[PDB]
C-alpha cells in the first residue's frame, strides 16, 4: 500500500509536474543552441561540465515524462472511463441499442463497446452495480429470458476482468490528451536515443498557455474552406503551366547568358514545380523571375500573362489565404468574449438579465452569491444522494422522483423568486 | 435555517426582525453552511429550498481541478448548444463532478 | 534630465521629439496602443521564435550545404552552420525577407534534396511571412479598432 | 458580404418560422416547442 501512497503523490502534484517538464526541455534547447560542424561537438561560455549536465537532464527529462504519464493515468482516466460507462450503461437502459436498435458499422466509436456488455465490472465507475438485472427485467420478457441474461451473464492475476481491462485500454487509446502525454514521452525517448530531434518538446508552449491555444485552434477551424481553397490555387498555377509549356518554353534559362550549359523548366512535370517554389512566394508575379520581352512577337501577350499572374495570384488568392486564417482568429476572440460577457448579463439558469436585478443595488452579485450561484446545485444534489431515502420531504422526494424521472421542469425557466412577487 | 426561513419568506416584521437582532451571532456562524435555491415543486409556483453545505465537500470542492472542469464545461455549454437540452448537460456535469469530487477526495 | 544630458552632449538631444505623442492626443491613442495587447503580442512573438528556432534546427542537420554569403565560394567562403549563427542568419535574414528564404539562399538545381527542398521553403513561406506577420499586423489593427 | 449572407439564411431558418414569422423565444416557454412549432405547426411540405 506504499505504492499506493506514492501513487497519491503524482495525482497531487500533476500540473506543476507538467510545467517544469516544459522548463527542463527550455534548458536542454538552451544547451543545444551551442553545436558546430567538424562529427559535432560544443563549446563552453559555461562551466566545464555542461555536457555531462546534458546527460543528466535528458535522463532527468524522460523520468519526469513517464512520471507524469503515471500521474495522469491515474488521475483523469477513471474519469473519462466513468463518463465512457455511463454513457453506455443508459443506453443499455433507456435505448436497448444491443438489444433492439443495432447500430451500424457506422461510427466505430459508438461501435467498439459491443465486447464489454458481458463483463463483470461494467459497473465499475457507475454507483449501480444492478444494470444487469433491471435490464433483464425490463425487457428479458420478450427477447428471451435465457439469452438476453446471458448476454448480460497468481491469484491477484486470477481476479482481474481481462476483456474489461481490454476494452479499458480501448477507451484509453482514443483519448486526445492521452494520446498527446504518449506521443511527447516516446520523443523523449527517441530524443534520448539521438538529441538531434529532441527540439520537439517546444510544442508545449501551444498546448498550456492557453491563448497560443486558441492561435493553434485557429490553424484549423477552417480546415475544409483552406484545403479547397490550396486546391484552387494549384489549379491556377496547373493551367499556367500549361499556357507556358504550349506557348513560352523559349524564356528559361537559369544560367548565365546561355552559352554557359543552359538549363529550361519549361517541361509539364518541371515548370510546374518552378512556378510553385518561384512563382508563388516571388512577390513580383512572375515578372523578376524570368526573361522579359523586349520588341519580341508575343511581347504583348507577355504583358498581358504577366499581369493576369500577377493578379489571379499575388493580389487576391494570397489574401484570401490571410484574411480566412484572420477571419478565423476574430471568431475565436468573439467567442472568448461572449462567453466572458454573457457570465456576466446572465444567469446561466433562470436566464434573465442583468438590468432586472439591478433595480435593487448589487442585486445581481447577490442574485449569484446567493439565489442560484451552481455550485449549490452540485452541494444540494450531493446532499440528496448521501442522505437516507426515508427522512426526505415533500420537496426533496419530489425533486428526487423528478430526478429519478429525468424530465426537468422544476430548474426556473424565467421565474426566479423576486418576478414571482411585489 | 428556521429563523432564515422565517425572514426569507416573511419580511417586513418588525417583532421577528427584532428577535433576529437578537439572533444574530448564530447565523454568522452558518451563514457559509446552509445553502438556499429556487425550484417549482408542483404548485406551479416557485418554492425555495434550504438544505445544508457539508464543510469538506465545499473546501475541497473550490481549490484543485474542478475549476478547469468548471471553465470546460461553462465554455461548451455558453458557445453552443440547444436551449432545452442545456440542462440535461448541467445535470450531466453535476453528475459527474459529484463523482470527481469524491474522487479528489479519495486522494 | 534628458535636457540636461543633451546639454553636455547635444548628439542625443534630439530624444524630446517623444513628446509628440505625449500632447496631441490622437499620437497618444497610437502609443497606447502598442502596449493595449502585452501578453498576446510578446507570447506571439516568442511562438515566432520557436518556429524559428526548429527551422534553424532543421537545416543545421540536412542543409548546411547551401550557405556562402561569398561569391563563387573560391574566394574565402563563409557558411552559416552553427546552431547559435544559423539562427540569427534566419532572424535578419529570413524574417525581414519576403521572399520567405529561397532569395537569399542556394536553390536546387537537380540535386537530391530536391523536393524535400522545395517542402522546406514552402513551409517556411507559409508558416512565416504568410500566417504569422499578419497575425502582428492584424493585432495592432486590432488595438487600434 | 457573402459568407454574411450564408450565415444570415442559416440564423433566420432558425429563429423564425418562414410563414408565421414570430420567434425561437415565444415557442421556447414550452420545452422544445419551436421544433414541434416546425414538426407539426407550419412544417412547409405540409402546405405542399
Ligand atoms: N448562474 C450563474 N452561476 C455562476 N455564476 C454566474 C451565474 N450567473 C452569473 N454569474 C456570474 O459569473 C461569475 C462566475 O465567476 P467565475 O465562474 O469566474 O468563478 P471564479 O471562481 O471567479 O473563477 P473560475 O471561472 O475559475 O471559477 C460570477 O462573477 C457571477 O457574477
Ligand atoms: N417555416 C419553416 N419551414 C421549414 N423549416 C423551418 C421553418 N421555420 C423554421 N424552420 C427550421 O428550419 C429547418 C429546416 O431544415 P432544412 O431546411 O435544413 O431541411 P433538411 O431536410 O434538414 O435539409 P434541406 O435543407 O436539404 O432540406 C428545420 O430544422 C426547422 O427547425
Ligand atoms: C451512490 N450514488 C448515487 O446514487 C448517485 C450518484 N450520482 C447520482 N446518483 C443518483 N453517485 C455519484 C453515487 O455515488
Ligand atoms: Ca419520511
Ligand atoms: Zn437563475
Ligand atoms: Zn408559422
Amino acid at each position: 500500500a506504499y505504492q499506493q501512497k506514492l501513487l497519491n503523490y503524482f495525482a497531487r502534484n500533476f500540473y506543476n509536474m507538467r510545467m517544469l517538464a516544459l522548463f527542463v526541455a527550455f534548458a536542454i534547447n538552451f544547451i543545444l543552441l551551442f553545436y558546430k560542424v567538424s562529427v559535432h561537438y560544443v563549446l563552453e561560455e559555461s562551466s566545464g561540465y555542461m555536457e555531462p549536465t546534458l546527460r543528466i537532464l535528458a535522463i532527468l527529462h524522460t523520468v519526469i515524462s513517464f512520471f507524469c504519464i503515471i500521474g495522469y493515468y491515474c488521475l483523469k482516466v477513471p474519469l473519462v472511463i466513468f463518463k465512457r460507462e455511463k454513457e453506455v450503461a443508459r443506453k443499455l437502459e433507456f435505448d436497448g441499442l444491443y438489444i433492439t436498435e443495432q447500430p451500424s458499422e457506422d461510427d466505430i466509436k459508438g461501435q467498439w463497446d459491443r465486447l464489454v456488455i458481458n463483463t463483470q465490472s461494467f459497473p465499475n465507475n457507475y454507483w449501480d452495480k444492478f444494470v444487469k438485472r433491471k435490464v433483464m427485467d425490463k425487457y428479458g420478457e420478450f427477447y428471451g429470458r435465457d439469452r438476453i441474461s446471458e448476454l448480460l451473464g497468481s491469484a491477484v492475476l486470477n481476479s482481474i476482468d481481462v476483456k474489461y481491462q481490454m476494452w479499458k485500454l480501448g477507451v484509453v487509446f482514443t483519448d486526445n490528451s492521452f494520446l498527446y502525454l504518449a506521443w511527447y514521452m516516446t520523443m523523449s525517448v527517441l530524443g534520448h536515443y539521438n538529441n538531434f530531434f529532441f527540439a520537439a518538446h517546444l510544442l508545449d508552449i501551444a498546448m498550456g498557455f492557453k491563448t497560443l491555444r486558441t492561435i493553434l485552434s485557429s490553424v484549423t477551424h477552417n480546415g475544409k474552406q483552406l484545403v479547397l481553397t490550396v486546391g484552387l490555387l494549384a489549379v491556377v498555377v496547373y493551367l499556367y503551366t500549361v499556357v507556358a509549356f504550349n506557348f513560352f518554353r523559349k524564356f528559361y534559362n537559369k544560367s548565365e547568358d546561355g552559352d554557359t550549359p543552359d538549363m529550361k523548366c519549361d517541361d509539364m512535370l518541371t515548370c510546374y514545380m518552378f512556378h510553385m517554389y518561384v512563382g508563388v512566394r516571388a512577390g513580383g508575379g512572375i515578372g523578376d523571375e524570368i526573361e522579359d520581352p523586349a520588341g519580341d512577337e508575343y511581347e504583348i501577350y507577355r504583358i498581358i500573362f504577366d499581369i493576369t499572374f500577377f493578379f489571379f495570384v499575388i493580389v487576391i488568392l494570397l489574401a484570401i489565404i490571410q484574411g480566412l486564417i484572420i477571419d478565423a482568429f476574430g471568431e475565436l476572440r468573439d467567442q472568448q468574449e461572449q462567453v466572458k460577457e454573457d457570465m456576466e448579463t446572465k444567469c446561466f439558469i433562470c436566464g434573465i438579465g442583468n438590468d432586472y436585478f439591478d433595480t435593487v443595488p448589487h442585486g445581481f452579485e447577490t442574485h449569484t452569491l446567493q439565489e442560484h450561484n451552481l455550485a449549490n446545485y452540485l452541494f444540494f444534489l450531493m446532499y440528496l444522494i448521501n442522505k437516507d431515502e426515508t427522512e426526505h420531504t415533500g420537496q426533496e422526494s419530489y425533486v428526487w422522483k423528478m430526478y429519478q424521472e429525468r424530465c426537468w421542469e422544476f430548474f426556473p425557466a424565467g421565474d426566479c423568486f423576486r418576478k414571482q412577487y411585489e | 435555517v428556521l429563523l432564515t426561513n422565517l425572514s426569507e419568506h416573511m419580511p417586513n416584521d418588525t417583532r421577528l426582525q427584532t428577535f433576529l437582532e437578537l439572533a444574530e451571532s448564530v447565523l454568522n456562524y452558518f451563514q457559509p453552511f446552509l445553502g438556499r435555491i429556487e425550484i417549482m415543486g408542483s404548485a406551479k409556483r416557485i418554492e425555495r429550498v434550504y438544505f445544508e453545505i457539508s464543510e469538506s465537500s465545499r473546501t475541497q470542492w473550490e481549490k484543485p481541478q474542478v475549476k478547469e472542469s468548471k471553465r470546460q464545461f461553462i465554455f461548451d455549454v455558453v458557445n453552443e448548444g440547444g436551449e432545452k437540452e442545456k440542462m440535461e448537460l448541467f445535470v450531466n456535469f453535476c453528475e459527474d463532478t459529484i463523482f470527481e469530487m469524491q474522487l479528489a477526495a479519495q486522494i
